[PDB]
């Protein structure tokens, strides 16, 4: 009827939209029901803290430490050398530099065959 | 007034005109003018009669230091150490006299560019070309020494281009 | 200064106002205490139609789960009086 | 976090976050003073033709404008001086081809 | 000056906004037209503009295609 | 001396007190907006004068008073250009400056 | 617009281009041209600092607005018959330059004309 | 206290800088620079007392 | 050069001899009472350098870096005391030995006259700092972070000795004076390249440059406050001044010998610059901004012009004064919350505003807001590259815009935005926290109005 | 924001959430209110035209293409009330809610102002004090073995017990705290 | 400079014909205002875009003082679409903001009118790019109609806030700023028009069409 909206990655499908949450099924249900269950034991657990009169300082989160350590100190001890791996390694490493070296040698030597052959219009530049 | 050279820093005679009213309106600018010269610079200028009565009453003064002539980096053998030190001594007492010679031309070139209005183009033709003769030579004697510049360096320059112009010379001679 | 600060008794008055102002609400016999479906006989979307006569009134959304069970106006007086901090 | 739901009662309200939930790798990311990947009305792939067309269109009708100017039926402005000759710039040494004009 | 509110009805009005709304509206308008009558010529334009080809050749120079 | 360059510098000077202020009693109290407002239309009203200096002989002015640093060859001044630009936009501006102060007066009171 | 239209969309060999303009001398038509004139010395224009642009042929009007506008300073709407002057001064100004475009239009396509249609008498 | 703020806030500020510019600043050269006044035919100049002619007798299109 | 020397010294059994709760405010004390007679240093001479002696000489370049020096030394004891309290009588008279040793050697190896000596003092600053770091560092990880800054440090520097022995055995002396004076160019042979590159690499790695960084983010994010302070605000401009002063005898081969390492330096200041985009640690962030900084000096240095050097110089001094009240700024909320996490506390403007005013002009002098001495450095040093090559503004352009967006990133996060509920332990600012971010900021400020002291022995 | 979710929405709950965003967008597109009001009712028949269905995969599959042309037909720039999540003062008051805990880090010549503000406030956390341990056992009693199973909290049921888990919720700051 | 401004212009004014944030209309013409500053830069008369800024400072100013007293006395809603019948409610307010509307387009006599008026003129008589001078009619063109939306929605027509009306802005110190402002909008073009000097050699000869386009645009 209408014309269709198509997600993409930087505007995701509508919920509305989503063809799975209008088929049904009693596992689907069973799911819902478990990951409610997850979020109300985490939701005591911290509501019991929080509320406590005796506590003092900052309540200790595992999940935000778990999140630090796995984005600093656990990814050297899961690297593997890939042809991907490195591949991109070696591009993002060192084709930027050379793209600059070849970008400022090359500019650098029109400019000075550009000085022996006196044509540069150097008149007023004292400062350097 | 006279405490600065009018030679060094010259401007031209100042002309300006006289007022010729064309209306019966008064001019609002002209007496606020008087109420600021007699809520201003009256006030000011007591101030600073009582200063300078009580700086007359103390008066001394400062000398200004003179520098001998000592020889220069040209007429010092390869490895003397004094000779060379004082040279360089010198050469960088000269280099800093050079770059207070060229702000000085510069200070001419922005005040006529300032001063002449509409008319800069023209009227400060004479500052433009004084200005590039001394950036010239400024240029010739100081350009592309880089940091750790050293008399020995602006000599080689100096040389460098000597040579280039003799030869030039010598090949136009032939021409 | 801005507005004087809400009262129950404004609140109140103010739901009664939109309530008998709606149609299928006999005036005469509705009281702060009717339940919606149960002593005026409406339905879900009727309820609806009068929650989103509510925000209208006072200016500011209500959310879909908690007004899901604002079935009286009296639920009504004391969800905008603890949304609007008001005691008396 | 710009997608989540703004009527819960996450614990952390402005982040949208619950205590001891599993963060997303990229949570520095998506906090919602950055990257939104919020639905949209119109669809991405459709936004990018309208904007890429639009900008296109602009920049070819302006090069086509350059190409085809518009002016007056004038005459170039004429000024008195061999064009103002000692005024732009000067030289008053050399003798100036004489620019002289004629009424009509 | 107390106003208080009203509920659903028109707010209240002091004189004083709608004297000092009224005049300047107008003053705005008295302006317009007295500019009107003195400056037309800056909306209308004061100087004729000439038709190019009202102009004979003899005062534009150009001779007869014969020589 | 010439009022001219007295004035276009204490026009924008006068405007640095109730920053200096800022420390003082005075900020404490509910008497600061109403006194940045005054300092305002007071520097608006002194701006008035050398935008009538300019508008009778088309007087115009530098002013490079402090000396900060010199690198060689290149001197840096502090340095006014006190030309057409400056002398009619500065009225105005402290002009819309004084309105919306006055405005704000009432339209941020409860902040 | 209607020069534009011609030019683009007709023969733009028949209308005159703005940017190279005049291509034929100035005494070819006219057995005779006065060349005009100046009353303003560089002098004058110098010393009143009028600007590069403001410096045409029409500068003594300027001068004379300029000293009037001084001259009676409090009064900023005395300056009216001067100002009237200065702006027919460039009235007149304009239409010469007209004058000027529509000129060259002609003998270019007076000189197509007769240029191309001699060809035609010597073709046959 | 009546005039209070506008010899605080306006007088002594203008005292400080007048001074300032006409005896410090003013007594180097090239500090304050006023580019130079216009002059036109017939103005007469303040300081020679010279007259400038006017100008060359106008065509007179009136 | 003896007589601020002394004191310094003196400041060690003055802090051996003292009563048990008169440590702290003794040695504070004579610290910035050290700290006013060095002062005095900064007359200078113009045409040539203070000779005091044989062994020491100051110079404009030397006289600034040590004044930040002895001002750098009581603003650590104020920012130690804090976290040092549970600590024995001895342990503290300890740590305060090891921040007076290492002011110390720091002292005289910016004055020392000849490279043996300055690298001995130079490598001698190794030990306390090593020690500063392992025994009181926080975690773990301090362990690996020593030896990450001593091995990366030793692999420079040993080169550098062979090289110095070398060069004295060919010329006949290493006085900085008689190596200027006698200077001769280097030829272009693959022995002058390599002695090229062991007079650089040290300097190089100390600074550091980008792809030898590694050892700066464990370094200063495991060592305590003041070690943090010493090792941003002054051990990286070792690495500066001894490149400055090298330089002279390597000419003209840096011409080409610099192109890989500027390379290396403009490309990791974008890179750098991005990765304080997407850090999770808040001393982190500030680390590679150290990086990024000190990139931008390499450059300056490596294009040996009058602009770059003293460009070089005033981003050095405002660098260390920037980056110490960056690293105080964050050690006061993790005395708080005990955790490194910049998300972990938010909207703290709300709970301490004062600290919020250190922190937002602490951020603005990050990104070199005009006319603070961060961006005159910027800008001069931007000004001698856009002359070594009119491209440099493409990437001297790119890295200002993303230094401004992560300065006001780590300002917004950790100011900003609502409180975490759950942490209510964060008690009001000390005088004590008050008053070392004033000390750190006032003299920045102060700097602006005469930005000739701080420029170099070019200007 | 106030009531504990549940696992999952009924057809039901979407439907009537689904008439109340088609009513919204629609007075978006709609500015006026008479034909708001028009347009409006000849919504509220076409949702009624389908009241009465008793299968349930026809009722699915109609608030499925219901829910499509909402989409396409939204409003781009829906009206939102200010205070709501999109609107234009949404959380513009919270820089201006301080915790109740800050009050003990005050000075003594800071409470000495406000003698009976901060007496009363003693009281209160007496009476938390004095409840915390009641809530707690009472939680531990009426919760399941295998953990709760939504976010539901139980009053409380005796004399003088207090809810469980109150302070926080009864201690906001305010919503216009100054 | 010149092409830069003309597509700035044409595609703010463009976008905010369909906003309903009164302050986004309001911001979007700024943005318009400034891509006209920016055309006659580029065709070549700065002293005439300088005037434009000191013009435009007077009823900008004073047409978000406008909006802002809507908002706070209808309890801080911006959109448009809840802003009823105004005229009769505000009266002040709405003759402020009528005349700001009049002096945005143009209307002669106005100080809109010298600075704007001269910049089309301009724009009309130069050598320029023929689709930077169109761009820059169709914005004048959306000028009009953005200053009409604004007014045909948030003061004609009938009330569409919520009941409880606070509407009051009998407040001496909103009076007083917007009268300042207004009487500024009202006389600040001519007077500043007529006491510089002329800077400009003043366009005196041009067809009557040519004459008219920026009116005959506006009314469009
Ligand atoms: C330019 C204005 C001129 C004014 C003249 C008088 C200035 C005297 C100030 C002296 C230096 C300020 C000290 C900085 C630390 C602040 C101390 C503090 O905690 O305040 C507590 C105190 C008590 O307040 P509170 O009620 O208890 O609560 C405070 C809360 O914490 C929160 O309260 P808050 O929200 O109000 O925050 C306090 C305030 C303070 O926070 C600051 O950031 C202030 C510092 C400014 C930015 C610093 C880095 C930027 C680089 C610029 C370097 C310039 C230095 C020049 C030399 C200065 C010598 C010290 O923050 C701000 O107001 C916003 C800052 C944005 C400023 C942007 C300006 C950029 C450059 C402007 C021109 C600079 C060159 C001048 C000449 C140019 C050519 C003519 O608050 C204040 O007093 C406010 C400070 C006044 C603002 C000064 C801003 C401009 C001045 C810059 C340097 C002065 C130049 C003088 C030369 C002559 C011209
Ligand atoms: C991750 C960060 C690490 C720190 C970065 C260290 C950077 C070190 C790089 C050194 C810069 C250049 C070194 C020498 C300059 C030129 C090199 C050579 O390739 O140039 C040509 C040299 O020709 C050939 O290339 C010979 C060299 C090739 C053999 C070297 C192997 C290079 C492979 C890369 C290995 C990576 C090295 C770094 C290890 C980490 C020039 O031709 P030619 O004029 O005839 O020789 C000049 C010398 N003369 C005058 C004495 C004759
Ligand atoms: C205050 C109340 C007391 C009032 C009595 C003082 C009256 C006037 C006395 C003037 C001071 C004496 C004096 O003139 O000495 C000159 C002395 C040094 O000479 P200079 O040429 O100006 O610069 C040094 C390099 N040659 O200058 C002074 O100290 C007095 C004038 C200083 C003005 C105040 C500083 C304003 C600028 C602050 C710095 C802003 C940051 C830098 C911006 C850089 C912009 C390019
Ligand atoms: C933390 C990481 C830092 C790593 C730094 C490593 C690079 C340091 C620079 C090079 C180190 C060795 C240089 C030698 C010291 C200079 C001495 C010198 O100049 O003498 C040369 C001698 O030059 C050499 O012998 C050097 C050859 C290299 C031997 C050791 C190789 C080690 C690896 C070399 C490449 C690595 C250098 C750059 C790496 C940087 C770090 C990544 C000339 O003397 P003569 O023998 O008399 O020759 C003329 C008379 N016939
Ligand atoms: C401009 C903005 C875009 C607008 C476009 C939107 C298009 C909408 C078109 C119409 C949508 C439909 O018909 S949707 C078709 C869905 N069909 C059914 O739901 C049938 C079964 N009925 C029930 O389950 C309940 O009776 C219930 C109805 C929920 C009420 O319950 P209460 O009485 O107990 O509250």
């Amino acid at each position: 009827s209408f014309p269709k909206y198509k997600p993409s990655r930087l505007a995701t499908l509508p919920a509305t939209l989503d063809p799975a949450e209008y088929d049904i099924s009693p596992e689907t249900r069973k799911a819902q029901a478990e990951r409610l269950a997850i979020r109300s034991r985490l939701k005591r657990e911290y509501l019991l803290q929080y509320n406590d009169p005796n506590r003092l300082g900052v309540i200790e989160d595992p999940a935000l430490i778990r999140w630090t350590y796995a984005r600093s100190a656990n990814i050297y001890p899961n690297f593997r050398p890939t042809p991907k791996t490195s591949l991109l390694g070696a591009l993002f490493g060192i084709g930027p530099l050379f793209f600059w070296y070849y970008v400022f040698k090359t500019d650098r030597d029109k400019k000075e065959k550009l000085i022996q052959e006196g044509k540069l219009d150097q008149t007023f530049n004292i400062s350097y | 007034p006279d405490s600065w050279d009018k030679d060094v820093y010259p401007e031209p005679p100042r002309r300006t005109p006289a007022p010729a009213p064309q209306t019966s309106l008064p001019n609002p600018v002209t007496y606020l003018t008087k109420i600021f010269d007699l809520l201003v610079d009256r006030p000011v200028t007591l101030a600073r009669e009582f200063i300078e009565q009580q700086h007359a009453k103390n008066r001394y003064y400062y000398y200004h230091r003179e520098f001998r002539r000592v020889p220069d980096i040209t007429e010092c053998e390869e490895k003397d150490i004094l000779c060379m030190f004082e040279a360089e001594m010198q050469w960088r007492r000269d280099y800093k006299v050079d770059q207070e010679i060229v702000n000085i031309i510069q200070e001419r070139l922005k005040a006529c560019q300032q001063r002449e209005g509409e008319s800069y183009r023209q009227n400060c033709a004479k500052e433009l070309e004084q200005f590039t003769q001394v950036s010239k030579a400024f240029q010739d004697r100081y350009s592309d020494l880089g940091a750790h510049y050293s008399a020995r360096k602006c000599l080689a320059k100096q040389k460098q281009r000597m040579l280039a112009e003799r030869k030039a010379a010598k090949e136009a001679a032939a021409a | 200064s801005d507005a004087p600060p809400l009262t129950l008794e404004a609140i109140k008055d103010r739901v009664l106002y939109v309530l008998k102002l709606y149609d299928k609400i006999d005036p005469e016999k509705l009281s702060v205490n009717s339940h919606f479906m149960k002593d005026l006989g409406l339905d879900s979307l009727d309820q609806v139609e009068i929650i989103m006569a509510m925000e209208d009134e006072f200016g500011f959304e209500i959310p879909d789960i908690d007004a899901e069970k604002l079935m009286c106006p009296q639920e009504i007086v004391d969800y905008i009086a603890d949304k609007k901090d008001v005691y008396e | 976090q710009q997608e989540r739901d703004p009527w819960y009662d996450w614990d952390h309200p402005d982040l949208r976050l619950n205590w001891g939930e599993p963060i997303h790798w990229d949570l520095d990311m998506y906090i919602r003073n950055r990257v939104d990947t919020s639905p949209t009305p119109v669809s991405w792939n459709t936004m990018c033709k309208h904007l890429f067309g639009f900008v296109a269109f602009m920049l070819f009708m302006f090069w086509v404008g350059e190409i085809y100017p518009s002016y007056q039926p004038v005459g170039p402005k004429q000024y008195p001086y061999n064009d103002l000759y000692l005024e732009r710039g000067g030289d008053p040494t050399k003798e100036p081809e004489p620019v002289v004009h004629y009424e009509i | 000056v107390h106003i208080e509110p009203r509920y659903r009805q028109f707010p209240q009005l002091t004189r004083s906004q709608l004297i000092q709304a009224e005049f300047f509206s107008a003053t705005m308008w008295f302006w317009i037209l007295w500019r009107f009558w003195h400056d037309s010529d800056a909306v209308l334009g004061h100087f004729p503009y000439p038709d190019p080809s009202q102009w004979t050749d003899e005062e534009l120079g150009i001779l007869p295609d014969d020589e | 001396m010439n009022p001219f360059a007295s004035l276009t510098l204490t026009t924008l000077t006068i405007l640095t007190i109730p920053i200096m202020m800022s420390n003082s009693n005075i900020y404490k109290t509910n008497l600061y907006p109403n006194y940045v407002k005054t300092t305002v239309s007071y520097a608006f009203t002194l701006s008035l004068v050398p935008l009538l200096m300019f508008m009778h002989t088309g007087q115009e002015m530098i002013i490079s008073n402090w000396h900060w640093m010199t690198l060689q060859t290149v001197e840096l001044s502090l340095s006014f250009k006190m030309d057409y630009f400056s002398v009619m936009f500065i009225p105005v501006a402290l002009f819309v400056t004084w309105s919306i102060m006055e405005f704000s007066m009432w339209y941020m009171h409860s902040d | 617009g209607a020069h534009l239209a011609r030019r683009y969309l007709g023969d733009a060999s028949k209308e005159p281009d703005p940017l190279r303009m005049p291509t034929f001398p100035p005494d070819y038509g006219f057995p005779e041209r006065k060349e005009r004139e100046m009353v303003a010395t560089q002098q004058e224009m110098n010393d009143a600092q009028l600007m590069l642009q403001q410096r045409d042929y029409c500068a003594h009007y300027l001068i004379q607005l300029l000293k009037c506008k001084r001259d009676s300073f409090p009064n900023f709407l005395a300056c009216k018959h001067e100002q009237h002057d200065w702006d027919y001064c460039e009235h007149l100004d304009y239409v010469k330059r007209m004058k000027e475009f529509e000129r060259e239009r002609r003998l270019l396509q007076r000189k197509k004309r007769r240029e191309q249609r001699e060809a035609e008498m010597a073709r046959g | 206290r009546h005039s209070i703020f506008a010899v605080t806030h306006v007088l002594i500020p203008v005292w400080i800088i007048h001074y300032y510019l006409k005896y410090h600043v003013t007594a180097k050269p090239y500090t304050v620079v006023e580019r130079k006044p216009r002059i036109f035919p017939g103005d007469t100049i303040l300081e020679t007392g010279e007259v400038i002619p006017l100008m060359k007798e106008f065509p007179d299109q009136h | 050069m003896l007589k601020i020397i002394i004191p310094t010294t003196m400041l060690l059994p003055m802090t051996w001899m003292s009563k048990h709760n008169m440590i702290w405010i003794n040695a504070t004390v004579h610290s910035l009472l050290i700290s006013l007679i060095s002062l005095s240093l900064l007359n200078q001479l113009g045409e040539n350098s203070l000779n005091f002696s044989l062994t020491f000489f100051s110079d404009s370049l030397s006289a600034p870096l040590l004044v930040l020096t002895t001002w750098l030394l009581p603003l650590m004891l104020m920012a130690s005391q804090s976290h040092l309290s549970k600590e024995t009588t001895t342990r503290k008279k300890l740590y305060i030995t090891m921040l007076i040793l290492l002011q110390l050697f720091l002292i005289m190896t910016f004055t020392a006259t000849e490279l043996i000596l300055f690298y001995i003092l130079f490598e001698a600053t190794l030990v306390p700092t090593l020690i500063i770091i392992t025994r009181w560092g926080n975690q773990t990880e301090r362990l690996n972070a020593g030896l990450y800054f001593l091995f990366y440090t030793l692999a420079g520097s040993l080169p550098l000795l062979v090289a110095l022995v070398y060069i004295q055995n060919t010329t006949g002396s290493l006085n900085f004076l008689i190596i200027h004076y006698w200077s001769h160019p280097l030829s272009n042979s693959w022995s002058n390249i390599f002695m090229w590159l062991a007079c650089i690499m040290a300097f190089m790695v100390k600074m550091p440059l980008y792809g030898l960084h590694l050892w700066l983010p464990k370094a200063h994010v495991e060592a305590p406050i003041a070690g943090s302070m010493v090792l941003a605000a002054v051990l990286l401009k070792l690495g500066g001044y001894g490149m400055m002063r090298i330089t002279t005898i390597l000419n003209p081969l840096t011409n080409y010998m610099a192109y890989p390492f500027l390379m290396l330096s403009m490309w990791g200041m974008i890179m750098t610059s991005s990765i304080c985009l997407r850090q999770t640690d808040l001393k982190s962030l500030i680390a590679y901004s150290s990086v990024s900084h000190m990139a931008l000096v390499i450059v300056a240095i490596m294009i040996q012009t009058p602009w770059s050097f003293m460009g070089a110089t005033a981003l050095m001094i405002a660098h260390g004064l920037t980056s110490s009240m960056l690293f105080c700024l964050a050690n006061t909320n993790y005395e708080r919350v005990h955790s490194r996490t910049m998300i972990l506390a938010r909207g703290l403007q709300t709970l301490l505003p004062l600290m919020a005013t250190w922190w937002l002009v602490a951020s603005l002098t990050n990104l070199a807001l005009p006319p603070s001495i961060n961006l005159i450095g910027e800008l001069f040093i931007i000004t001698a590259s856009f002359s070594w090559s009119n491209i440099t503004i493409i990437l001297m352009g790119m890295n200002m815009m993303i230094t401004a967006l992560y300065s006001l990133y780590m300002l917004i996060t950790t100011q900003r935005g609502k409180y975490t509920h759950h942490i209510n332990n964060i008690k009001p600012s000390f005088t004590r926290e008050n008053a070392l971010m004033a000390l750190h900021i006032l003299p920045l400020l102060l700097l602006t109005l005469n930005p000739k002291m701080i420029l170099g022995p070019l200007y | 924001a106030f009531s504990a979710p549940a696992a999952y929405l009924t057809h039901q709950q979407k439907v009537l959430r689904l008439y109340k965003r088609a009513l919204r967008h629609l007075e978006s597109w709609c500015v006026h209110r008479d034909k708001y009001r028009y347009f409006a009712c000849l919504m509220r028949a076409r949702f009624d035209e389908h009241k009465n269905e008793k299968d349930m995969v026809k009722a699915t599959q109609l608030l499925r293409q219901a829910e499509e042309e909402f989409w396409y037909g939204q409003h781009p720039q829906p009206y939102i009330f200010p205070e709501s999540p999109g609107g234009t003062s949404y959380e513009r008051y919270e820089c201006y809610k301080v915790p109740e805990w800050c009050l003990d880090d005050w000075h003594p010549s800071e409470k000495a102002m406000y003698p009976d503000y901060f007496a009363k406030r003693e009281q209160w956390k007496r009476l938390r004090r004095e409840s915390w341990e009641r809530e707690v056992k009472q939680l531990q009693e009426e919760t399941p073995p295998g953990g709760p199973r939504t976010e539901a909290l139980p009053p409380a049921r005796k004399e003088g017990d207090l809810p469980p888990l109150w302070w926080h919720i009864v201690t906001r700051p305010r919503e216009r705290p100054m | 400079t010149l092409c830069l401004g003309a597509i700035t212009t044409l595609f703010t004014a463009l976008c905010a014909i369909t906003q309903n944030d009164i302050k986004k209309i309001v911001a979007f013409s700024t943005s318009s205002q400034l891509g006209l500053m920016m055309v006659t830069i580029g065709i070549n008369q700065p002293h005439l875009a300088f005037l434009h800024i000191c013009m435009h400072a007077f009823f900008k100013a004073m047409l978000f003082m406008c909006s802002g007293s809507i908002i706070h006395s209808l309890n801080d809603e911006q959109d448009i679409r809840k802003m009823g019948g105004l005229y009769k409610a505000m009266p002040f307010t709405t003759t402020a903001l009528i005349i700001g509307s009049l002096a945005l387009t143009g209307m002669p006599y106005l100080t809109g009118f010298y600075s704007k008026d001269l910049i089309i003129e301009a724009v009309n008589m130069s050598y320029t790019n023929a689709w930077a001078l169109l761009m820059t009619l169709i914005a004048t063109s959306l000028t009009a109609a953005y200053s009409t939306r604004i007014i045909f929605f948030a003061f004609l027509g009938k009330p569409r806030f919520p009941p409880l009306v606070l509407i009051n802005e009998n407040n001496p110190l909103l009076i007083n700023s917007i009268k300042r402002l207004l009487i500024g909008s009202i006389f600040a073009g001519f007077i500043i028009s007529n006491n510089i000097p002329p800077m400009t050699v003043p366009n005196t000869t041009m067809p009557l069409y040519m004459k008219m386009t920026a009116l005959i645009v506006t009314i469009m």
